């Protein structure tokens, strides 16, 4: 769990998916707003998981680092106020229906497993993604490929020495 | 003139019809205390509001009470 | 350079979202906020006799209830954001 | 017997008192069915007329 | 300030800052109370009367020595 | 800020010599042994010694030749305000801390308003000693949840 | 019923009382014999059409009075050189050297010269000749009758509104916002466009020409076809003279910013352009709310729905709608709040950032005008905080409002009071400790050991704002920055080079006498709010008078029991408060005249120097300005100065009266008029005649309020005295 040796709050049993018991300011009381924040959640965890190769492939293939319109904000303002219209809490976490025709759905156990592993690869992408904002501001006009591979010159420590002490 | 209003915190202890210097207050029996009487103000047209009667209430908060109203000749105290 | 009255087709795409994808959002909002009160009553049945609602300028023939009212309010959006852009632009 | 034990240490609810969410010292109460503020109550504070001592009603006083 | 004004203000204020003091378990035993209507009186008159004498004093003095 | 060093402060040395020129006029009317002489002549000195001192503390002076003092927190200036500042606040507490034990102390007692007129000094000179130690007493006191009634 | 016909009480009064308290208490409506809410909203419509009535009159009167008596038309030939003239002098008790020290200026008699500072806006806006202040008096008088005959119009019976009239909040806040405001304003631009910018420039524009005349040589064309910026291209030159056409350019709408060069005044077309922005952003603004259309935003659901869901907050701003719209004392609070603030905005940027020709040069009318707006500001906000009290004694009511905003404010008012007490102290304590500590060392000879404080933060706020006179080299100030690249293309460069001109008013130098006065002004500011406040929380009733709100808003007292409870109503906290604002709007305006002053002299090293010790206030600003005004007459003569000296003297006199009635008190003078009483019966030749009504001393409450009156009155007309003659002594 978050950190052992402290009581979890009353409202996180560890029954829900990736679960830990890790609120240290109490912002999930209210029962809307825990639903609210678990959308919000998933909705995060999609994004950035989707995002981030679309980071990391540029540099990779070399076209460059990561550092019409109407169509896209018409598609973008239809697709999120479609999303908004939905009044089922569930069905909005996960929306199912004819959006998996794959059918991983059918086993539950196997289903909750797999949300389990979706909420941690989620928080490791948001995780990665804040990683490479900040890295921007240290070194700019650099990829993070391009610092992976300064690293692997000198593969000894992350070098905040450098910056954290001038 | 002015007006007095009597509660019924009442203890009876007699202190404001002695501290009244125009002859407004008086006391009649009343069975909701110990002393069996309450104060009564049946003459506030004589009143002058000195507000002596108030000095002497040993209540938490008074029993009687005054508040200032319209003005006469008596209640200001005129001799010419 | 597309001319002033080319670039006024916003006000086309303009009355095309307002009748069609955010006439359901503004109508819910419209009733649940519902009228103005005073002191528990409506302006109207209050005793202001200038203040009830038209229902003449109301009835339309819409399929779905479109209005002049919402014509009017959604075809003022475009032609603001049209003038921006005349406006912005050749500077 | 009718009210408070006398002794006990009693919490003011009245809102007008100067002893307002105050706890005093209960010295009497009057058993007669006709008084109407029975409770006697003593405190170490005197008011601004130099008096620590009052009455109370029944519903005016809680029992701390 | 004792001249001009009266004491319920400054009764009503001294509540105030005894509330405050009695948050912090710092409350006298001896309750404060503003000055009576006859001190206050007795209090401005001195201060006045002080101000005023020893300002001609120091005017008197200090011209006459100089020349 | 536009601000000068005291040590290259023509205005500065212009009133050090003013002051020295002004206070050497009176010295000319008394023989130079008497005792009036020699209390001047001491006044002198310390007037040279406070100009010395003030240009070698590296203030900073304006076009006016005076000293100003920054209090915005620079490292260089931390003996403007920030080290007077940490002081007084210690000794503040120290008396406040005094102050409020001695009072607690008193108030359980059957007239505790009596204790504040006759201060009882064997009680009093207890507490003193107490007051030295009282940022962690207050530290822990504010954890423990007894410092506000 | 005699008098007053509107309170029965007052009337069967058989002594003096009756008179003074009909003349005191005539506006309250709400105190009065049978009254009705749809009475009193009726009675407050038609007062506030006689109110504006009266504003068209006086405006009529200054127009007429420099028209038919005034130098307009030789002071617009040399602006620089001449001295406005606002109305002549025809007194009989003048003597012949009177007659002849006045007589300044053109004129052939003795005339007054102007200080409010109008031949400059009337100059600025388009006026010319004599004629057209006339047509504006004639104007002005026709608006005067229509708003009588409107308001005693809308007093019939049959066209009397109804309360619900009065209630629609929603309605009038749209025609306010757009109506009021945005087409107003619009309306403004177009004269400025259309009159003002061609007045400016050499052309004359009036009513029988204007319809011939194109404001632009391309007309209306651009405007339709989006090209706006042919509205902004060759503007005005730097060589432009104003009045006259040389060097003279073509635009209407520009953002250039800066001053210009000659007038020293904000350019003629930037005013049109911010006003056009103004208008159409008021224009949009004003189609919020919910009327007959079925859109809009309701108010009572936008305060409901705004609820912290941790209930920090209590209920939130539930039931607020009804409260502040069934109050009317809660919406004259409101209005007197953002009123102040506002006056003492323009106050501020009036000084510094000038909008009239030839208005910087006039060093004694810009500062009457600083002095007069401040004063009233400190009325307004006392006014608001009384109005607030007055809310909480009357219209509250415990259980509309319960657990709300409102009532969490009224449950931990102990807290809010007990904190400003403690912020008055640290300001004043350390504030009076370190004025004392330069005034000793500076009078035992070692000026060098004062405690200067430079005012960094203020500096480095200037530095950002591109002033380069400390070095500091941030935002603006730095040529690198992401902030100066934005805006170095449009307005830039004008606003550099005027806030680095060190002969304006723009963002003057600060050192330690600024800090220490400053924090003075913020003393002053916590003392005032923390009296005002007090007395609006603890109105409704304390620990002394629990029942303080069955005795109304003004009470004299409570009697001599309970140790005493003298001043204890809520009237009485406002009484107190006057003082400081007095005195606080008194440290404000000598530190601007002082500040001032001494940088139109040429010599602001004297303020640098003085400012830091309290004896440079009393020595080098009090005692050393005033040489020429007490010398107004003398043994030997007399010169124009004399009225100013009569002023003076007139207000120390009123000053000291109000003292009277500020510490005796009743008891002594009804003693003194039994005395006086008896002597007049038993006089003969003189008991003939009788009074009707008994004398009587003046009550309690109202003796404050003369007191309060006669002191204003004082310190008002001493310090304009000493100003006006101070400043005009020297320059004019
Ligand atoms: C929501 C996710 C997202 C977003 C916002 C973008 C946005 C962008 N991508 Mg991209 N990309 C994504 C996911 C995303 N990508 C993924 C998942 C892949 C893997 C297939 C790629 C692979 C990719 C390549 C190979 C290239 C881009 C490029 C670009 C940039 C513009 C040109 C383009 O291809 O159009 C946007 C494309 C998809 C939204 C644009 C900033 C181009 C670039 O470098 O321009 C700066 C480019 O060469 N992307
Ligand atoms: C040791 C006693 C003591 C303590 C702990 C406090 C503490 C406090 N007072 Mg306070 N006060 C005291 C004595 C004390 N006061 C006395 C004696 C007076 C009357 C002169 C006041 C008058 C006073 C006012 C008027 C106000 C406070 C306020 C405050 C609070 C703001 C912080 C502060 O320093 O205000 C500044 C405090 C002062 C300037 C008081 C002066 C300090 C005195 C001289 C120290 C006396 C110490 C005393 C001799 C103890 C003897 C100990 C001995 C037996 C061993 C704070 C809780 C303020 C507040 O928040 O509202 C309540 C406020 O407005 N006090
Ligand atoms: C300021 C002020 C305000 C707020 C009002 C408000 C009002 N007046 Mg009014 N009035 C005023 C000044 C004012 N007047 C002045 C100065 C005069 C003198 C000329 C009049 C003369 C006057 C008359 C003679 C009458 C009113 C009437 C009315 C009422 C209905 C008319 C209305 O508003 O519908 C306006 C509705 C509209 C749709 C107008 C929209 C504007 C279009 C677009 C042009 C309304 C309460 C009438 C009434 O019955 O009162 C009870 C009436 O007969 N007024
Ligand atoms: C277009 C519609 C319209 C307009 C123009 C007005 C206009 C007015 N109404 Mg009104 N009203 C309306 C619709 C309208 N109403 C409707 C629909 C209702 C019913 C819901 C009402 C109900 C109503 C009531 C009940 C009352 C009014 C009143 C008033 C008058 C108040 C005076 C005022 O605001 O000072 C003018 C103020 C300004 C222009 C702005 C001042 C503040 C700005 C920020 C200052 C800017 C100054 C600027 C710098 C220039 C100064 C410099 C210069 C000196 C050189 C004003 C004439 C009051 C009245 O009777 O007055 C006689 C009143 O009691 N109205
Ligand atoms: C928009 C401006 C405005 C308006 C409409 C009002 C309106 C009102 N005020 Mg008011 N007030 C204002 C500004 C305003 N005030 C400001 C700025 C201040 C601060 C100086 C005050 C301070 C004030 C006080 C202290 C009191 C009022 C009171 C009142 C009410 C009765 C007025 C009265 O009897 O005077 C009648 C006229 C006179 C007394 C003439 C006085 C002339 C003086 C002495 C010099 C001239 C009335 C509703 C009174 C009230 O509501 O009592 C319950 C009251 O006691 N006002
Ligand atoms: C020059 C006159 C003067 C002075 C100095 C003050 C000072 C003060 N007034 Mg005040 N007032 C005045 C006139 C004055 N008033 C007038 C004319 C009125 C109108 C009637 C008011 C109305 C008024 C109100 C309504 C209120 C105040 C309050 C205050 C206090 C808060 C300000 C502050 O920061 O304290 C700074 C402290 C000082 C200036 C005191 C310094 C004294 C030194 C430190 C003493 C030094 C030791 C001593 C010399 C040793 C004794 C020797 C022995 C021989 C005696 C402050 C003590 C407020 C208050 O008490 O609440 C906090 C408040 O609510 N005043
Ligand atoms: C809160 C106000 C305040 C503050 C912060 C100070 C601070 C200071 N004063 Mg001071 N002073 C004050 C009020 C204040 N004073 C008042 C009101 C008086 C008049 C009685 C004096 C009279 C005074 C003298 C006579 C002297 C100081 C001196 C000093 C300095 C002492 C340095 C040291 O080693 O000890 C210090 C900067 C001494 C010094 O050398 O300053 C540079 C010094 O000789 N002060
Ligand atoms: C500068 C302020 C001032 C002024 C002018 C006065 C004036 C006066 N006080 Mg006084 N007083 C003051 C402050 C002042 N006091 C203060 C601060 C206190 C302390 C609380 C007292 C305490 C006090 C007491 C205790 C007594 C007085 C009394 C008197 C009166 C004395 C007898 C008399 O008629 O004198 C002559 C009048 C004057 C000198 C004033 C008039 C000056 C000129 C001539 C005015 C001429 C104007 C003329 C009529 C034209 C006007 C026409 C109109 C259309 C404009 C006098 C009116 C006594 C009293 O009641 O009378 C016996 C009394 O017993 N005063
Ligand atoms: C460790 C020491 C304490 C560190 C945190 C100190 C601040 C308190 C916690 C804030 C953590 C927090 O989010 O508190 C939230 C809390 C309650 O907010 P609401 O009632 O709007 O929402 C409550 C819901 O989020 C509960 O699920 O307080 C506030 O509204 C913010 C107060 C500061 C506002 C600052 C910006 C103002 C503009
Ligand atoms: C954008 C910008 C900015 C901003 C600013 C701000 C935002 C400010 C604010 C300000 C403010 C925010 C102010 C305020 C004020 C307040 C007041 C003035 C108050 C008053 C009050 C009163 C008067 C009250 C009354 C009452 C009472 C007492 C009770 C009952 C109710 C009533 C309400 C009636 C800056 C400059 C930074 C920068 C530049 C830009
Ligand atoms: S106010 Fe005075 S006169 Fe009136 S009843 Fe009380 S004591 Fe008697
Ligand atoms: S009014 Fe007061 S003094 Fe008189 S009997 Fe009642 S409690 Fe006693």
């Amino acid at each position: 769990h978050w950190m052992p040796g402290e009581p979890r709050p009353a409202y996180l049993d560890g029954s829900a998916p990736g679960d830990f018991g890790f609120d240290p300011l109490g912002l999930g009381e209210v029962p809307a707003n825990l639903e609210r924040y678990k959308e919000s959640e998933l909705i995060h965890c999609r994004w950035a998981m989707l995002a981030v190769p679309g980071i990391l492939v540029p540099e990779a293939l070399g076209y460059g680092n990561w550092v019409i319109l109407a169509i896209e904000f018409l598609a973008i303002a239809f697709v999120e106020h479609q999303r908004s219209m939905e009044k089922d809490p569930e069905k909005k976490k996960y929306p199912g229906g004819a959006f998996d025709p794959l059918g991983y759905s059918k086993d539950p156990k196997k289903l909750e497993e797999l949300k389990v592993k979706e909420i941690k690869n989620g928080r490791l992408a948001l995780l990665a993604f804040v990683g490479f904002c900040v890295q921007q501001s240290a070194y700019p006009g650099t990829g993070p490929l391009e610092n992976l591979a300064t690293h692997l010159a000198d593969p000894w420590h992350n070098n905040i020495g450098d910056i954290v002490i001038p | 003139s002015h007006s007095v209003k009597i509660y019924d915190t009442c203890i009876g202890c007699t202190q404001c019809v002695r501290a009244c210097p125009t002859d407004v207050l008086e006391m009649i029996p009343w069975d909701g205390c110990k002393a069996k009487q309450i104060a009564s103000a049946p003459r506030t047209e004589d009143c002058v509001g000195c507000k002596r009667c108030e000095s002497a209430c040993p209540t938490d908060f008074l029993s009687v009470r005054v508040y200032l109203w319209h003005e006469t000749t008596r209640s200001m105290g005129l001799a010419y | 350079l597309s001319p002033s009255i080319v670039i006024s087709l916003s006000t086309g795409l303009s009355l095309f979202l307002g009748r069609f994808v955010f006439f359901n959002f503004q109508r819910e909002n419209v009733a649940k906020q519902g009228l103005p009160e005073q002191n528990g009553k409506t302006h109207f049945e209050a005793g202001d006799d200038r203040a009830k609602e038209y229902v003449s300028l109301l009835k339309s023939n819409d399929p779905i209830g479109f209005n002049i009212v919402d014509v009017l309010a959604w075809g003022s959006i475009g032609h603001i954001v049209a003038y921006y852009i005349l406006a912005t632009s050749s500077n | 017997p009718i009210g408070p034990k006398r002794g006990s240490k009693v919490k003011i609810l009245r809102r007008e008192s100067y002893w307002f969410k105050n706890v005093g010292s209960v010295v009497a109460v009057d058993q007669d069915p006709k008084t109407r503020y029975p409770v006697v109550v003593r405190f170490a504070k005197v008011n601004y007329a130099n008096i620590s001592t009052n009455n109370y009603a029944l519903d005016e006083v809680e029992e701390v | 300030m004792f001249l001009f004004s009266g004491r319920g203000y400054w009764q009503e204020l001294i509540e105030s800052i005894v509330w405050a003091h009695n948050k912090l378990k710092v409350a006298p035993a001896t309750q404060p109370r503003a000055l009576s209507i006859i001190q206050g009186r007795a209090v401005g008159v001195t201060h006045y009367l002080l101000g005023g004498i020893a300002t001609t004093w120091a005017f008197f003095l200090a011209r006459i020595i100089a020349v | 800020s536009g601000l000068t060093p005291c040590k290259d402060s023509k205005q500065f040395a212009k009133r050090e010599k003013q002051q020295i020129k002004k206070l050497e006029s009176s010295l000319k009317l008394y023989a130079p042994e008497s005792a009036p002489a020699l209390a001047l002549n001491a006044q002198i000195e310390k007037t040279k010694r406070r100009f010395d001192n003030y240009g070698k503390y590296g203030l900073l002076c304006g076009s006016d030749g005076l000293p100003h003092l920054i209090v915005n927190g620079d490292q260089r200036h931390w003996g403007e305000f920030i080290t007077p500042g940490i002081l007084f606040l210690y000794i503040a507490g120290w008396i406040g801390w005094v102050g409020r034990s001695y009072l607690i102390a008193i108030s359980g007692e059957k007239k505790p308003a009596m204790k504040e007129i006759i201060i009882d000094v064997p009680l009093a000179s207890r507490i003193i000693f107490r007051g030295f130690i009282w940022p962690v007493a207050a530290y822990r006191e504010f954890l423990n949840g007894d410092l506000i009634a | 019923l005699r008098f007053p016909r509107f309170s029965q009480g007052l009337a069967q009064d058989p002594t003096t009382r009756r008179i003074w308290f009909g003349i005191a208490t005539a506006h309250d409506f709400e105190s009065h014999d049978d009254i009705t809410e749809e009475r009193l909203y009726q009675n407050i419509f038609a007062s506030h059409f006689g109110q504006l009535a009266i504003i068209f009159l006086w405006t009529s009167g200054n127009l007429f009075h420099v028209a038919w008596q005034g130098n307009f038309e030789t002071w617009v030939q040399d602006p620089l050189h001449v001295r406005p003239i606002a109305h002549a002098i025809w007194d009989p008790h003048f003597g012949q050297p009177a007659v002849e020290a006045f007589t300044r200026g053109g004129a052939l008699g003795p005339v007054n010269i102007a200080y409010s500072g109008v031949y400059q806006w009337w100059y600025t806006i388009g006026l010319r000749t004599n004629e057209d202040l006339y047509t504006g008096a004639l104007f002005l008088l026709f608006l005067s009758a229509l708003s009588l005959i409107g308001g005693w119009l809308h007093l019939q019976p049959k066209w009397k509104p109804r309360v619900s009239w009065f209630k629609n909040a929603e309605s009038r806040l749209n025609h306010h916002l757009s109506g009021l405001f945005g087409v107003s304003s619009l309306a403004w631009t177009g004269h400025l466009v259309h009159v003002a910018i061609p007045a400016s420039r050499g052309e004359y524009v009036r009513w029988n020409n204007f319809l011939n005349v194109l404001p632009h040589p391309q007309g209306l064309g651009p405007l339709f076809t989006g090209q706006w910026n042919l509205y902004a291209q060759n503007p005005d030159s730097s060589s432009h003279l104003f009045g006259t056409s040389q060097g003279s350019g073509t635009a209407i709408l520009t953002l250039l910013g800066g001053f210009h060069p000659q007038t020293q005044s904000l350019w003629l077309t930037d005013m049109a352009h911010h006003h056009l922005a103004i208008a159409i952003l008021f224009l949009i603004a004003g189609h919020m709310y919910r009327t007959n259309f079925g859109i809009g935003h309701s108010i009572k659901d936008l305060l409901e729905a705004h609820i912290p869901p941790g209930g920090r907050l209590g209920r939130g701003h539930k039931g607020l709608y009804d409260t502040i719209n069934n109050s009317i004392h809660f919406q004259l609070g409101l209005a007197l709040a953002s009123l102040g603030v506002i006056t003492s905005l323009v106050a501020q940027h009036m000084y510094s950032l000038p909008a009239y020709a030839f208005i910087a040069q006039d060093f004694t009318t810009q500062a009457a005008l600083y002095t007069h707006h401040q004063y009233i500001a400190g009325f307004i906000m006392t006014g608001a905080f009384a109005h607030g009290a007055i809310f909480f004694i009357r219209d509250y009511n415990p259980e509309q409002n319960e657990d709300n905003v409102l009532a969490r404010m009224l449950d931990h008012k102990e807290a809010i009071i007990s904190h400003l007490s403690w912020a008055s102290l640290f300001l004043g304590f350390h504030t009076l400790g370190l004025y004392v500590h330069n005034d000793v060392m500076l009078a035992f000879g070692t000026p060098e050991k004062q405690i200067l404080i430079e005012p960094i933060f203020a500096q480095w706020i200037q530095s950002a704002h591109g002033k380069t006179s400390y070095g500091f080299d941030v935002l603006l100030s730095s040529t690198s920055g992401p902030a100066f690249n934005a805006g170095r293309s449009i307005w830039l460069p004008g606003w550099l080079n005027a806030i680095n001109e060190n002969s304006n008013s723009l963002f003057l130098t600060i050192g330690p006498g600024d800090f220490l006065v400053h924090h003075a002004i913020a003393l002053g500011l916590h003392t005032t709010t923390l009296i005002l406040v007090k007395g609006a929380l603890d109105a409704r009733g304390s620990k002394l008078m629990p029942d303080k709100k069955d005795f109304g808003y003004s009470f004299p007292c409570d009697g001599p029991g309970r140790g005493g409870t003298c001043d204890i109503s809520a009237w009485d906290a406002f009484y107190l408060a006057v003082f400081w604002m007095l005195n606080t709007i008194g440290w404000v305006t000598f530190y601007w005249h002082w500040k001032h002053i001494t940088l139109w002299q040429g010599n602001v090293s004297q303020f640098n120097e003085s400012s830091t010790y309290l004896m440079g206030w009393l020595r080098d600003y009090l005692w050393l300005n005033s040489s020429q005004l007490i010398n107004g007459y003398n043994p030997f003569g007399m010169n124009s100065l004399s009225v100013w000296a009569w002023m003076f003297l007139f207000g120390h006199l009123v000053w000291a009266t109000g003292f009277m009635f500020l510490i005796s008190w009743r008891g002594y003078w009804q003693e003194l008029i039994e005395t006086l009483a008896w002597a007049h019966e038993r006089t003969p030749l003189a008991n003939l005649i009788r009074w009707k009504d008994k004398p009587v001393a003046l009550s309690i409450v109202q003796a404050r309020l003369v007191g309060l009156a006669h002191f204003s009155v004082g310190y008002i007309f001493t310090y304009a005295a000493f100003l006006i003659a101070s400043t005009s002594g020297k320059f004019g």
